[PDB]
RNA sequence: GAGCCGGUAGCGGGCGUGGAUCCCUGGAUGUCCGAAUGGGGGAACCCGGCCGGCGGGAACGCCGGUCACCGCGCUUUUGCGCGGGGGGAACCUGGGGAACUGAAACAUCUCAGUACCCAGAGGAGAGGAAAGAGAAAUCGACUCCCUGAGUAGCGGCGAGCGAAAGGGGACCAGCCUAAACCGUCCGGCUUGUCCGGGCGGGGUCGUGGGGCCCUCGGACACCGAAUCCCCAGCCUAGCCGAAGCUGUUGGGAAGCAGCGCCAGAGAGGGUGAAAGCCCCGUAGGCGAAAGGUGGGGGGAUAGGUGAGGGUACCCGAGUACCCCGUGGUUCGUGGAGCCAUGGGGGAAUCUGGGCGGACCACCGCCUAAGGCUAAGUACUCCGGGUGACCGAUAGCGCACCAGU
RNA sequence: CGAAUGCCGGCAUGAGUAACGAUAAAGAGGGUGAGAAUCCCUCUCGCCGUAAGCCCAAGGGUUCCUACGCAAUGGUCGUCAGCGUAGGGUUAGGCGGGACCUAAGGUGAAGCCGAAAGGCGUAGCCGAAGGGCAGCCGGUUAAUAUUCCGGCCCUUCCCGCA
RNA sequence: CCUCUAAGCACAACCUGCGGGAACCCGUACCGCAAACCGACACAGGUGGGCGGGUGCAAGAGCACUCAGGCGCGCGGGAGA
């Protein structure tokens, strides 16, 4: 569990697949891909209870960094 | 004890004394009619069956172990020769001369 | 903690061994020159003279204490 | 059924120690013996082993 | 209750009615490995500090004991004192998560959220008092059975896949918490009026809380645990416990024969060949604890909530909502929503805000964006019973010096 | 249930033909035995001999000696065995491993990245007939030996005092 | 082995002498260019190091014969197509 984001959870799930559209605008569609993948944000530097660094990602970030809920800057 | 085998189970796997339960039996006139509680394991007896049926004998070794007993009478001789005590099958052991000169014997069953 | 040594190891050899000198025996297995020779020493008049030792596929360990220049007594 | 708990319990610490000492000594005796094959079955041997045993037991319990 | 040193029958020697063998529970030992954790390491073996006796140290000097891994809080101080982990046949949930095969190919698809691998909690977890349901202005935990429907319907509409509210049933119960407002204050900035956190106010069930003014009003409402001893159930052994003999063919009889009894216990087995009365410590039934686990049920412990109107209002979340890109769902990109989110935007606190499947108006419904919640369904290592189940090439493959 | 080159298990086939595992050979004498081409002593002889040598180790691991004994193993025997039963047999301050040293390489508090199991990894540890390090030759049983005996040469560590 | 902190000796530290004392944990037996090691068998397979005795050969672990030590291969007789 070393990839997440401290404030909340955001790694995982994510199943993509492509097709060849062209539908509600006269005639149906068609199905293709069948794949799974990653998907996330971004981490950075701050500190908790005597050093630590943090990590977390974008969102939460803008947040908890702006402030702090279980450690600080 | 609600099936055919638990018999062996409790009987000899639990109290060897249960085997004493086996010891259980009865005897002559006097004593018997007299009542039916407490015994002597080693007491006098007569075999009421087997060729030896109706044979006069004395109980020597109460042998609940092998699950039976030995009486001087019920005996057989070897082939090499020497005579020796027969394996006596509890089943037809009738006690009578109620071993009691032994104060405690008396106390317990007569 | 308690006991100590094992017992007298009498083997043709053994017998003679202990007889002209030293003596050989049933040594548990643990202990050693220290612990072992001790057990000896405390029990058998004589002091911690000398010793050598071996095991063997069997269980018992066999050790040797070369005499004190004094007593031993034929039958151990 | 011979000596007995309490009584021997009266038998103080270092005593407990001492007597056991000996206890080992004599049983070992026995040992050299059985080896020899000189004497015979000492239901004794067994018992003494036990005696020492319980001794210990209570000892321990009392609390060293 | 009177025999015993176990399966070895044998020898050689021994213990016990001054309740032995053994059944039970509650004891001390408890070598060395195995989370292994003191250190190392081809486990079961080899290495280290203090206490330890003082040990031979015959005129010479030990084992034993013991003792310290690391992740966990935090009384922080120099950190002392807690919890963890390692299991587990199958059961649970979550993390991750597949080909064959069917479509008579095969790319959608089905096999399935199936197999497996993982982390983890348990004895059961699941989940579980509503931004629900549905619409008769009706319903109100969560779960599990039947029923609903193989319906409503999803879909190269091709194989196939395929619900739910309502009815019946088992069960039944409910509680908080930030939630700044209040005050308490601590600790701060640097004194004000700032956030801060330990205390209570409230600490919302179906919407209020708090704060102001007067009505208040002045005792039976216990959960999931807390508590008593209760039947604490069981834990193994508890113990009573009805009544035939003579004859007789018999190697044996319990059988043939004569006469005799039992009986809420003619369940079965053991008895030299088939007995209600011979053995059976069986069904008749009574039985019974100083230990180790309950519901019931009893009490106080009892925690703990429990009224009136007013007033300009401040009071459960960081994100709903929207756009893209996926999930569940019966939905296969679709007229296609609800919830859940990946990435960017980034609201409103009661005329708030989602909801009733595009959307718009009106109505009806709920009040999220924190937490706990025994019981009703699953499962079988283990104990019991029972079987128109098996008889050693059949049963688990293994009925006994077999997963060897 | 012939009947699925069926599964299980017995049981016959060729067949008393085929084979005895290297064309490095044997023969005689006596000995022991219930019985010996097939064991023991012994005298003719053949084959190695760079090996069919003895040794260190690797691996196996009681197989070794000694008294017994042969049912099966021993591709014939077999009183012989590296077969069976039982007894007994391998001792080191200085041989060797450790109780020391490290590269590879592994581990690896810290540190680094994973969906979870993970990855990677400092230093420290593990990790060798590579480093290191204090003696040898005679003797002596059924057996062991640079360890037992003895002679001769040492080593480290300790208390003391100089 | 020398150079040195911390440091502690520094009439008590290291080096050096002599005397008394002390010295452990696992290992060997036999096989072992092999019926005892791998090939499922006493299978003419392979399997790391040590001079490898002598005579002859131009030299030599090649060759023929032997030394020490080893072995006669584990079935034997008998005809001879």
């Amino acid at each position: 569990m070393q990839k997440d984001l401290h404030p909340k959870a955001v790694p995982c799930k994510i199943i993509y697949q492509g097709q060849v559209v062209m539908e509600t605008m006269s005639t149906r569609p068609e199905i293709h891909v069948d794949v799974w993948s990653g998907v996330h944000p971004f981490w950075t530097g701050e500190e908790r209870f005597l050093d630590t660094e943090g990590r977390v990602d974008k969102f939460n970030k803008r947040f908890g960094d702006s402030y702090r809920r279980g450690s600080k800057k | 004890s609600k099936q055919p085998d638990k018999q062996r189970k409790s009987q000899r796997r639990a109290p060897l004394h249960e085997r004493h339960k086996q010891v259980r039996a009865t005897l002559s006139a006097d004593l018997r009619e007299e009542y039916g509680v407490r015994v002597n394991a080693g007491d006098t007896v007569e075999v009421l069956r087997g060729d030896f049926a109706g044979e006069e004998g004395e109980v020597i070794n109460v042998d609940l172990d092998k699950a039976v007993i030995h009486v001087e009478d019920v005996t057989l001789e070897k082939t090499d020769g020497e005579e020796v005590p027969r394996p006596l099958d509890t089943s037809n052991v009738r006690v009578t001369d109620l071993d009691l000169e032994d104060e405690k014997r008396e106390a317990r069953l007569e | 903690s308690w006991d100590v040594i094992k017992h007298p190891h009498v083997t043709e050899k053994a017998m003679n061994d202990m007889d002209f000198n030293k003596l050989q025996f049933a040594v548990d297995d643990r202990a050693s020159k220290g612990e072992v020779a001790d057990a000896v020493e405390e029990q058998y008049d004589v002091t911690v003279e000398q010793v050598n030792t071996q095991n063997t596929m069997d269980g018992e360990k066999k050790a040797v204490v070369r005499l004190s220049e004094d007593d031993d007594q034929e039958v151990a | 059924t011979v000596l007995h708990v309490q009584e021997i319990r009266d038998m103080t610490p270092a005593e407990r120690e001492a007597e056991l000492d000996d206890l080992k000594t004599e049983l070992l005796n026995a040992r050299v013996q059985a080896a020899g094959g000189a004497p015979e079955n000492p239901g004794r041997i067994k018992e003494l082993r036990k005696a020492i045993a319980r001794i210990k037991t209570i000892q321990g319990e009392e609390g060293d």
